[PDB]
């Protein structure tokens, strides 16, 4: 069995590269961040432009939703993150502290905390209610490419060009584990599986890997695509069949069978690097976004 | 300054 994703909508509006797309937890919206300094909100089902959210002084590399779908947090070249009230489009807090581009961000499931990763080589943990930085982790020795909380918020996983994936205790700030597979290619993305037991990691040698966190062992590798230069988002698709979904530098969305590691679909349409993919939380819907020669977001839908 | 406008949209050299 293989999925049958087909192009449904193309969302045009950003005037520079799109950097990241994410579906709201309640399934109603898609948020996109862009090098054009804007966040845009679109209807998840109809692809309809809802609104533009502005305030950052420079382009934005990542955006993420709170668990109740009411807030967004954005990560910008202007060295700040901003927490936004989605309904009003207003900036509630500006999180200041990083000393170089902020590259990645995420809320914990409780959504009382935000974690951020930066080109300043640190990971920061922020109090959402007060806007205060709780911890500054000296996490890596090169830019931090991804940060993500596990299912109960007790752990944070980070990745870096230094070739490491590290797992941190949210409460104590202690580094609990370092994962590396003998060779040290730059790690460009990392994310916990929905059950918290695995970590999916991308490295800049055209390779994705599924790690068992507890055993600290690589279990599966996914290959065939192109990833040498960019920090591309990958996903666990779980609404239908169990797939791995990723962008690629040859302008395609790749879908692998999680268990067999076989490529099952390659989605054509984008005209530049697909930097970001996202999966709808309840329906078989994928969002993809591409870099500056393309500037569009695409919504793809499937029966399984 | 990143010419494309943000860090993620620049290639790693």
């Amino acid at each position: 069995v293989k999925p049958n994703y087909a192009l449904k909508f193309t969302l045009a509006g950003h005037t520079k590269a799109v950097s990241s797309v994410k579906f709201s937890p309640n399934g109603e919206w898609l948020a996109s961040s862009s090098a054009d300094k804007l966040i845009k909100i679109w209807g998840a089902y109809d692809g309809k432009f809802e609104k533009t959210i502005s305030g950052h002084k420079l382009g934005i590399s990542d955006v993420a939703w709170s668990s109740d779908s009411n807030l967004l947090v954005s990560a910008s070249d202007d060295k700040t993150l901003k927490i936004w009230d989605v309904s009003s489009g207003k900036c509630l807090k500006t999180l200041k502290g990083h000393s170089n581009y902020v590259f990645c961000c995420n809320f914990n499931p409780q959504s009382n905390l935000i974690v951020s990763g930066s080109f300043d080589e640190s990971v920061r943990i922020w109090d959402v209610k007060t806007g205060k930085c709780l911890k500054t982790l000296p996490a890596h020795s090169d830019p931090v490419s991804a940060v993500h909380f596990n299912r109960d918020g007790s752990l944070i996983v980070s990745s870096s060009y230094d070739g490491l994936c590290r797992i941190w205790d949210t409460a104590s700030g202690q580094c609990l584990k370092t994962l590396i597979d003998d060779d040290n290619p730059p790690v460009s993305f990392v994310k916990f599986s929905p059950n918290g037991k695995y970590i999916l990691a991308a490295t800049l040698d055209n390779t994705l890997k599924l790690w068992d966190y507890s055993k600290g062992k690589c279990l599966k590798t996914y290959t065939g695509h192109k990833n040498e230069k960019y920090c591309i988002f990958a996903n666990f698709s779980v609404t239908g069949g169990k797939w791995i979904v990723s962008g690629s530098e040859d302008n395609l969305v790749y879908i692998w069978n999680l268990q067999t590691k076989e490529i099952v679909q390659k989605l054509q349409g984008h005209t530049d690097v697909v930097i970001s993919t996202a999966c709808h939380p309840t329906e078989n819907i994928i969002a993809s976004a591409a870099l500056e020669n393309d500037k569009t977001i695409k919504l793809w839908k499937s029966d399984c | 300054i990143n010419p494309t406008g943000c860090a993620r949209s620049e290639p790693k050299i």
